């Protein structure tokens, strides 16, 4: 959704898939799953090889902060009143990452 | 001295001499001290301005914004 | 094919046989046969009338 000039917002022609390829180009895959729900968020990366490339990097413990809504409590985040660290948790990589 | 025929929006001289590189959305000279900054090197047309019969132009195709999914061999004209 | 102001071509409404029909009304129509290929031409005329 789209909102015009006159200030009602418009479905029609705008489509989704034209968007999905080019956003998994660009991104990093993160998925949380808690013991209810589950969650997939996408954030983009730096790379490094290109020099007119101006993107502001992070690291992967500030894009966990980032992404999720997540409290810093005496720096340890907490994520509605869960600790999430690399201590406590359960962490999957595929054999590349 | 910026008698481009075509509006590929880009010096003739820097099209048909050495070469150019886009930088900061602009054309400027190539240097010979750019490889190690990690910029390259384009040589291109300007009797027409789409040089490969790309759906893009050649200034589309240098300064990436053109489409993000394209891979990056795909960039010189 | 042709191309607009943007730089991209359309191929939309554009038919070929609005066009068939006044060629050859003025043209002559020479066919060459090698032993490989066929080819075929229409070259203009003058009416001298």
């Amino acid at each position: 959704g789209t909102k015009n000039s006159s200030g009602q917002i418009v479905t029609e022609g705008n489509s989704w898939s034209d968007y999905i390829s080019q956003i998994d180009s660009i991104s990093a895959s993160i998925i949380l799953d808690t013991e209810n729900e589950s969650y997939e968020r996408r954030v983009t990366a730096k790379n490094l090889q290109d020099p007119e490339d101006k993107t502001p990097e992070l690291t992967i413990g500030e894009a966990i902060e980032k992404a999720f809504g997540a409290t810093k409590k005496d720096g340890l985040l907490y994520f509605n009143d869960i600790p999430i660290d690399e201590s406590c948790v359960e962490l999957i990589f595929d054999d590349n990452t | 001295d910026e008698d481009l025929d075509t509006d590929n929006d880009n010096i003739p001289d820097s099209y048909e001499r050495n070469g150019y590189t886009i930088k900061d959305l602009i054309a400027v000279k190539w240097e010979d001290s750019f490889a190690e900054q990690g910029y390259k090197k384009y040589v291109s047309n300007y009797l027409e301005s789409n040089t490969a019969g790309d759906p893009y132009t050649d200034y589309e195709k240098a300064s990436g914004s053109f489409d993000k999914a394209i891979k990056t061999e795909a960039r010189d004209p």
